Order: C-alpha cells, then structure tokens, then sequence
C-alpha cells in the first residue's frame, strides 16, 4: 500500500516499494553514526535530496485520497532573525500545483494547491515559552491524510492536531520529482532533521496511523530525552517526569550521603524567543554495560547495566543497601572499588509487560535476582530522596498510575545550545 | 412619669455624692488610679506596635504596598469597633466585667500575633487585638468617675492620662532596647522563623496582662449596681471604701453611718439572652440622642471628631515628612559615571547610591558585590558573569545582556526594566520576594529617639492640666489649648529640616494634651452613669474612625506641599474649639 519508502541501505537511500524511485544525493547531506537511517539536511544549495517516481503513480487525479508520514526534528530557534521566517523543507509542487511541507518559528505546515491557485493549508503550533517542551529539538511522527471528498488531516505522534476541508479545490497536479531541500530560509545555521518518509494512495484513519506509529518507534530500544538511541560511556543528565523542576544531585560521598532532588531548575531567556528551563543542572548519570552481549552500544530493553554517577568530575556507582527499614530505601553514590556486595545491577525498561512504549525506567535488583524495585523519589522530612522500591511495582500490577517510576535521559546537543 | 424618674436620679446622685464626701478620698482611689492607669497604659503601648515592627515585618513577609498600610490602620479599625462594642455592653454588664473581657481578650490576640507568619492571619490577630484594646478608654475613665467628690473631679480624671504618655514611653524604650537585634534568628520549625520584632511584640503585649492581673483585685463600681437595682453590693463597695479610706488615714475605728440608699426601681435560652442584651443596648445608643441629649450629642461628636482628625493626622504626618526628608538629601548625593569601557577584569566592591550610565563591559566577572541603591542604565553586558550578587534598590534599564550567566544572584526579573537579554542563563537564583521591599537599617534608632521625644512632649502640660483643672474650668482648658494647637498648625510652615520637624512635633504634642485631658473630663462628666460608657465608647469609636480618615488623607499629602496639611489641621481645629465653646459648664456638680 506504500508507494515511496525511503530507507537506509549500504551507503545510500533506496526506495522499498516496487516501483523503483530514482535517489539523487547532494554531497552536503550527512548521516547520523548511530542512526544513519536518520537524514540532516542544512541550509546550503548542495544539501539536496531528489526522489524520482514513475508517470504511473505521478498525482493527477481529483477524488483521489493520499497519506504521507515522516519523523521530522527541529533544532531551536535562536534570535529574532527565525521569526516569520516560513521555508519550505519538502516540495512537490509544479507550475504552482502540488503538495508541499514548510516550517516556520513553532510552526509545521501542510499546503495543498491545485491548477487554480487555491491554498489550503494545516497547521500544527508548538510554543517555545514552556518550561520543558515535548517537540523542541525532539523527534516528532507527523502523518497527514488528504481525502478529497470530506477533508485533510494532520496528525502529531498519532493524535489529531488540525483538520481542514478541501471539498472546494479541484484538481490538484503533483511533480515527477520530490524534493528534500531547506528553501527560503534566511537563517544560513538553521537544519533540520528527516527519517522514515512513507506515501499511501488512500487516507489512513486513526488505526493504520497507530500501527505505524508503534512500527516505526522502535519500542524495544531505549531512547534520550531527544528521541535518539541510549548509549554506554556517554554522561546524561537527568529528568523526573513527574517532579521535572528539580535535578538530581548528591551531598556526601558514601553510605551515609544520598542523592535527592534539588530545585528549583534554572531558566535560558532570549527576550520573546524562547524562556525554556536550563537542562544541564544537576549529576550526570553514566551507563556502563554489565551482561549485555550486543557488540554496539546501544542500550536496548531488559538490559542489566551499572550507573555511575559524576560527582566534580569523578566516577562513582550507584547502590543500596538491601537490607534496610522499609521498602523506599535510599540510593547512595560511592567508590567504585569499595562497593562489595551492596546492589548495583539495574534493569532497563522501555515497553510495558503487553509491549505498549513508555518512557524510561530503572528497575535496581540484587545480586541473587531479586526485583528491589523501581527508582523514584520519595520524600523523607520535606527533602525529595532518591530511592527503590517495589510500591511502584504493585501499582503496575493493579494498573495504577505510579508516582515518579518514570526518568529521562538528557544528552548534550547542538540543537538545544544551552551553555553548560 | 418622667418627673417621678428624673427626681429618683436626682436624689440618687445627691445622696451618693454625700456618701462619695463622707469617705473622701485616700488609698482606694490611688490604689483604683494605679490599676486603671496600667489599664490605660496598655492602650497607650498598643498604638506603636505595627509602627514599629512594619520595616523588619516587610522584608519577613514579603509585605507589598496595599498591605503595610492595611497593618497601619488595622489597630484603629480594630479599636473603632471595640470601643462601641464594650461601651454598649459595659452598661449591661458592668465596668469591670467588660473591662476584664476586653483586656482578655487584646492580650489573647496579640499573643496570637507574635507567633503567626502570614500576612491574612496577622490582620486578623492585629484587628481583633485592637478590638479587645478599643474598649479600655471609656470604660477606664466612665470607672474612675464613680469613685470621686465633686470637689476634685477634673484634677483626679486629669491625672489618669499620666499613663497614656508612660505607656508610649515604654514601647518607644522597648523598641530602642529589643527591635535593633536582628542577629536574633531563634528556630522553631524549619518553615518558620522567630525574630526580634516578634520578641518586641510579646513585650508589649505584657502590659494588658499586667492590668487585668491588677483589676481582678477591684470591685465593681456601686453606681452601677444602684442603677441595676442592686442594692447590697453597692453599700458594701461604698462600705469597703470608708474603711480602707479611713484605716490608711489613721482612724480604723468609725463606723459607715450609711443604712438605705435609694435604687432605681427596676421593671434557645442564649439566642434570648443576647437579643435582649442587643435591645437593651440599642435602646441606650437611642436614647444618648434623646430630645434631653441632643444638642450634646452632637458637639461631642463634633469635638471629637475635629480633634481626633487633626491630632492623628499630624501624628502620622511629622515622621512621614521626616522620612521625605532624608529620601531627598539621600538622592541629592547621589553620583552619577556617564560611560566607561571595562575589558577583562574581575570586579569586587559595595556601592551605595550610584547610577552608571552609557557602560560598556566585556568579559567582566562580578564575583561577591553588595548594591545599595545602584542603578545601571544603557549599558550592555557581554559575556559576563555575575556571581554572589547581593542587591536592594538595584535596576538594569535598558540594558542588553548577551551569553551572561547569573549564578548566585538575587537578580530577579522586576530588577530588569525594559531589558534585553539574550542566550543568557539564570541559575541558582537566591531566596527572595518576589517584588521589592525596600531596606531600613540604622534609621531606625533615631525613629524611636523622636518617638520617645513627642511622648515626652506630653509630660508637661499634663501637669499644668492636673494643677489647673478645677481651678479655670473644662470648656475654658478645652478652648485655650485648641486655640493654641490651631496657632501650631498654622506654624507648621517654618520648618523644612529634621530638627525643626521634631521640634514642631514637640511643640504640637505638649500643646494638645491639656485639650484632651479636658475633652476626656467633660465627656465623662456630661453623661447620666446609665450611659456613660455607652456614649463615651460610641464617641471612641467616632474618634477612630476620624484617625483612620485623616491618617490616610495627611499621609497622601507627605512630599506634595505643606500647605493642605496645615489648612486641613487648622480648619478642623478651629471648628472643634468653636463647638467646645457652645458646651455647657460642668464644674462645681455633683456627678449625674
Ligand atoms: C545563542 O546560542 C546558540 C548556541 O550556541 C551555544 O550557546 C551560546 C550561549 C554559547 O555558549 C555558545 O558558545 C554555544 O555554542 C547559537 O547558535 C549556534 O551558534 C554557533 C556559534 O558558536 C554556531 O556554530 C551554531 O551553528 C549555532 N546553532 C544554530 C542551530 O544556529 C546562537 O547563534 C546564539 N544566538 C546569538 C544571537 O548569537
Ligand atoms: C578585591 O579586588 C581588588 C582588586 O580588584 C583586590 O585588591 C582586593 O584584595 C580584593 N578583595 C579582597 C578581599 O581580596
Ligand atoms: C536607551 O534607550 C533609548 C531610548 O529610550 C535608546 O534610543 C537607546 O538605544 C538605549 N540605549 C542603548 C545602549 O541601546
Ligand atoms: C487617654 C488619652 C487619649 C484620649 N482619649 O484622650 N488620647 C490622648 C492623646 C490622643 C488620645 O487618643
């Protein structure tokens, strides 16, 4: 049913669908190490990506429905210099007819256009004043569905957005050739990131866009606070989901100190920009591989791993005593060599036990096994501790909504440009 | 029927004049004038608290303007309804019942406030300490009364106001000895914080506990229990006050030759009890403006109303002027550094009112700087790094930062004005209000210092009022030192410096206290003793309300000119002695 599929291959795209769409690359167009799947494109001439279909499946019809699907990830916008600013990013269109995306300051558009030169257009808006943003610098699943008869659709990460109806246009023409380009972008340091780019010759309903969503997400896998894989060796800042206006931070080195949740967060302003919160507070949370057999250093689900954690620069490990008062025991930070038998091993979780994709989760268990618990937070006489405790799991249980079992991973990165 | 009534008064008084005379005066009454005058001192101490307290109370509460003005004029709201309230039901319940309820109750909540922490819950503990304490005046001075011969009446009431002046000296030394501490951070609770200011408080609410100790050692005023048709307590009352009279004189051996006194004749269960209190009180408040009590009535309260506005708006007016005045030679000093290009270099100082202009910084490290009252404008920050920065009074106006972190500072974003920053980081921002709150340091001792003078002020013409009571008469004292207050008034134009504000604050203060002294005499003695208390505390109650007008009005006037405080003072002033005039003579009777 997909007629455009384009996907990573031994150093080049190729088109999965048979129909055999002609790939022409610039030689600007880079490629993640990790993910090569994933495509950058920045604003230069020669970062360009040309896809040639058949005259056969070229759109030309006028009740014809159409889907397309993509993940799109859009670095911040800096200055003023981005606002009202809309550049194309993917062109279809031909003596002004066609299909066409763009992006503008927090803004992802869909344009539709036919021989008579009538626009219509879907948008999706995210804000840049939020204190932590669920779309900044973070990748995003934008499908859109186009019927003809009742109306066009645009769907973020699966949920409906906006919805226009497009009864009154006509027949809408479509180019031989599709386009991957940054067009009309005044800003030369601005681009953007594409992967899994998908086209349907009938409108997808809620369902289809479901199933490709949980498809295309790689649900078995850990991911960043960006949505990029999770890695051994690499130092990640830290973010509770439930309580996200603190940052994890130690006091005393060994037993008799603990980590706990200090706030409040920080903020980076740029005067009617952005007024996002500093996410570089805090202690960094390594990933050292334990049993895990995988040669790459991607950290996938069920891993058994260790946590160091970086304390003015310096490497210790995350343990518990298990034996203790109570089941919320306190975490602590100590020597790696003066660890013994205290427990280290922590399970990663991604997807539920039925497979459905959560956010990430620690699961510290013993040396014999035994499930300690989930990570989280409690508060101990007003000071948010970090600790481990199998509450969260009984709440699992009884499909109850756990309280603070959920972290995130934060990287570095050159799209958020904070200053560390 | 009113004939029958007025002769049975008539003759009631006469003849408790006659016993007042046989038992004549000695160490009850003294021991009475001490007890009551701690009573009245705890009203006289009560006045200066929140006055006091408001500059640490602003910066321990994040107090905001709308708010310290509320804690200003919450006492006389407080006092206003209190003083109608136990005056209405003293003649229902007796001096000393109500007397004791009311003090209870002012020591209970102002208790209350030295420990409370928020703002809301503070106005409540202050408003209903101030109406516990609104009804020690009339009830006081409507209580002494009762236990005097006409042949020195004005002198003796004269003397009970001694207290007031010792009440507004023991706060001001209170102030002075306790306030200046801040190094006081005694814990309780991690969330709460005890300083010194609340230490003052408690020390000012001891008083009132000092004076209901000492009333529960008094009895019951006999009038009150003959008008009530209580009969054998008030002769033994008058009893015991022959022989303590009499065995401090040194005769403990002559009998009370008093037998019979004639009395006025007298002709769920809760909810009754109290609408029969409340009818009863409001059929007293009426009948105050009954076709007898009506032309008085009403030049009391003009009086009282006139004298009130001016006292307390020049009251409140002295300091703020003073303060005005110390604002105004601060910012003359004031240095200004148009321009000044700065390259790398860390910077370490304590600046005190100054205002650079036109700045140019480039990677400049501010590490542990204290500003007072430093303002920097047009200036642009470059890569700059400010660390332990510690401000009051500090703005950056239309200042751009660029790629500058703000680590450790209380530069919160009110300090910047129409400012521009960007791809600047605030991290670790300190503990603060969220708003400005000003900052009052040493300038506090010298407050005390002129509140102590103006009490001071009182001391003199206290006495003279005392000596010449009797002597001249009540409406001729009242006039004469109304008239002189006016001339005050009218004075108040030759003064710009803080020496000549406090010396017209002396001069005001001693020329005022013999017109209330005489305002306090002839309201007590113009009212039949069934509703004495009653119109005493409703004119109370007019006074505060006239405090609460023209404190506000005199304080909306501070640093606009000095000629609608002086017209507004002396206006009232002058209308008050006028209506003093029209009153009639009360000296030389007996006590009806
Ligand atoms: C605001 O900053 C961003 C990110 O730069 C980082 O943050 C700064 C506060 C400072 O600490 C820099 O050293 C950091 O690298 C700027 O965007 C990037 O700027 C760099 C220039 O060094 C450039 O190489 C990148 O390509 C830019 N990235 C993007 C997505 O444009 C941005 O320019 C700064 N704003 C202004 C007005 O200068
Ligand atoms: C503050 O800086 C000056 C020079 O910038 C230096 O001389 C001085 O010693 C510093 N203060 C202290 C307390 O060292
Ligand atoms: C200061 O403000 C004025 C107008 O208020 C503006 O023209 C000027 O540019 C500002 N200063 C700087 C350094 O930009
Ligand atoms: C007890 C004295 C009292 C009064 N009601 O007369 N005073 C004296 C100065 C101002 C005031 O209220």
């Amino acid at each position: 049913t997909s007629i455009l599929s384009i996907v990573y291959k031994k150093d080049d795209l190729i088109d999965l669908s048979r129909y055999g769409a002609k790939i022409n690359i610039g030689d600007r167009v880079y490629y993640d190490s990790i993910d090569k799947n994933q495509i950058k494109l920045i604003n230069l001439e020669s970062s360009t990506i040309e896809v040639i279909l058949k005259n056969a499946i070229v759109y030309n019809s006028m009740y014809e429905n159409f889907s397309t699907s993509f993940w799109i990830k859009i670095p911040k916008y800096f200055s003023k210099i981005n606002l009202n600013n809309e550049y194309t990013i993917i062109n279809c269109i031909e003596n002004n007819s066609g299909w066409k995306v763009s992006l503008n300051y927090g803004e992802i558009i869909w344009t539709l256009q036919d021989n008579k030169q009538n626009i219509q257009r879907v948008v999706f808006k995210y804000s840049q004043m939020v204190n932590i943003s669920d779309y900044i610098n973070r990748w995003i699943f934008v499908t859109i569905t186009n019927n003809r008869l009742t109306k066009s659709k645009i769907y973020i990460n699966g949920r409906l957005i906006d919805q226009k109806p497009i009864s009154n246009l006509g027949n809408i023409h479509a180019s031989n050739k599709i386009m991957f380009k940054l067009d009309g972008c005044r800003d030369p340091r601005r681009y953007i990131m594409i992967k899994y780019f998908n086209l349907f010759d009938k409108e997808l309903n809620e369902k289809e866009i479901k199933d490709l969503y949980d498809s295309q997400s790689n649900s078995g896998i850990l991911k960043d606070f960006w949505g990029n894989y999770l890695q051994y060796d690499k130092p990640y800042y830290m973010l509770n989901l439930f309580d996200p206006n603190k940052y994890v931070d130690v006091n005393n080195i060994g037993i008799r100190g603990y980590m706990y949740l200090k706030g409040p967060r920080g903020s980076v302003v740029t005067t009617n920009i952005y007024l996002n919160s500093t996410l570089y507070e805090g202690t960094k949370f390594i990933i050292k591989k334990y049993a895990s057999g995988n040669e790459d250093n991607i950290v996938r689900n069920n891993d058994r791993v260790y946590i160091n954690v970086v304390v003015k620069n310096k490497e210790y490990r995350l343990a518990t005593n298990a034996s203790q008062a109570g089941v919320e025991k306190i975490l602590s930070a100590l020597e790696i060599p003066d660890v013994g038998n205290l427990s280290q091993v922590v399970v990663m979780k991604s997807k539920d036990d039925q497979g459905i994709r959560n956010k990430c989760k620690m699961n510290l268990q013993d040396n014999n096994g035994n499930d300690i618990g989930f990570i989280g937070f409690h508060l101990y006489d007003n000071i948010a501790k970090l600790v481990a405790s199998n509450w969260y799991n009984r709440q699992v249980g009884k499909a109850s909504r756990t309280f603070g079992c959920s972290w995130e991973f934060i990287p570095v990165d050159d799209g958020w440009g904070e200053s560390s | 029927g009113e004939a029958q009534r007025r002769k049975e008064r008539e003759e009631l008084a006469q003849q408790y004049e006659a016993i007042l005379r046989e038992c004549g005066h000695g160490r009850f009454q003294w021991t009475l004038y001490f007890v009551l005058g701690l009573a009245l001192m705890a009203d006289g101490v009560e006045v200066f608290v929140v006055g006091f307290v408001l500059p640490s109370a602003e910066k321990d509460m994040c107090l905001s303007d709308s708010n310290k003005g509320m804690l200003g004029l919450i006492v006389y709201l407080g006092m206003m309804v209190g003083a109608f309230l136990w005056g209405g039901l003293a003649d229902r319940l007796g001096r000393r019942q109500c007397l004791l309820i009311s003090l209870s109750v002012n020591s209970v909540f102002a208790f209350f406030s030295s420990f409370v922490q928020g703002y809301g819950t503070f106005l409540f503990c202050r408003l209903l300490s101030g109406v516990g304490i609104g009804g020690s005046i009339p009830i006081v001075f409507s209580y002494f009364s009762e236990f005097l011969a006409q042949e020195k009446r004005g002198e003796h009431l004269s003397w009970l106001c001694m207290f007031w002046m010792i009440g507004g000296v023991y706060a001001a030394a209170m102030a002075w000895a306790i306030i200046p501490h801040y190094g006081w951070s005694f814990q309780m609770g991690s969330a709460y914080q005890f300083h010194s200011w609340r230490v003052f408080v408690l020390v000012c609410a001891f008083p009132s506990v000092f004076a209901i100790g000492a009333l529960t050692t008094q009895p019951e005023s006999p009038r009150f229990f003959l008008e009530n048709g209580k009969h054998d307590e008030a002769w033994m009352v008058l009893k015991q006050v022959h022989d303590t009279n009499m065995r401090a004189k040194g005769h403990p051996e002559r009998v009370f030759s008093v037998t019979h006194i004639k009395t006025i004749h007298q002709e769920q269960r809760w909810g009754v009890r109290a609408l029969s209190l409340g009818g009863q009180v409001w059929g007293n408040f009426l009948s105050c403006f009954g076709p007898e009590y009506r032309r008085i009535t009403l030049m009391m309260m003009g009086v009282w109303f006139t004298m009130s506005f001016s006292y307390y708006g020049l009251t409140v007016w002295f300091p703020d002027m003073i303060r005005h005045l110390q604002a105004v030679d601060y910012a003359s000093r004031t240095k200004v550094f148009p321009g000044e290009r700065v390259e790398h270099v860390t910077f370490n100082f304590t600046l005190e009112n100054q205002i650079h202009r036109g700045g140019q910084y480039f990677n400049d490290k501010f590490i542990g700087l204290r500003l007072k009252s430093v303002s920097f404008e047009d200036s642009l920050f470059e890569e700059c790094y400010f660390e332990d920065v510690t401000s009051s009074n500090t703005f950056f106006r239309n200042c751009t930062f660029i790629n500058t972190v703000f680590y450790n500072t209380d530069l919160f974003e009110y300090k910047f004005v129409n400012s521009r920053l960007i791809n600047s980081t605030f991290l670790h921002n300190k503990e603060g209000c969220p708003l400005d709150v000003t900052g009052t340091g040493e300038g506090a001792y010298m407050v005390y210092f002129v509140s102590f003078l103006g009490t001071l002020a009182v001391l003199p013409g206290n006495i003279v009022s005392a000596l010449l009571m009797d002597k001249i008469g009540r409406l001729r004292m009242l006039a004469g030192s109304s008239v002189m207050s006016c001339v005050s008034c009218f004075f108040l134009s030759f003064g710009n410096s803080e020496s000549a504000m406090i010396a017209l604050l002396c001069l005001f203060g001693g020329v005022s206290i013999a017109s209330w002294n005489a305002l306090d005499v002839l309201t007590v003695e113009l009212y039949p003793s069934d509703k004495r208390t009653t119109a005493f505390g409703f004119l109370n109650a007019l006074c505060k309300l006239a405090a609460v007008l023209g404190i506000s009005i005199f304080t909306s006037f501070v640093g606009i000119t000095k000629a609608a405080p002086i017209l507004f003072a002396s206006a009232a002033l002058a209308l008050g002695s006028s209506l003093a005039l029209k009153l009639p003579e009360t000296r030389g009777q007996v006590l009806q």
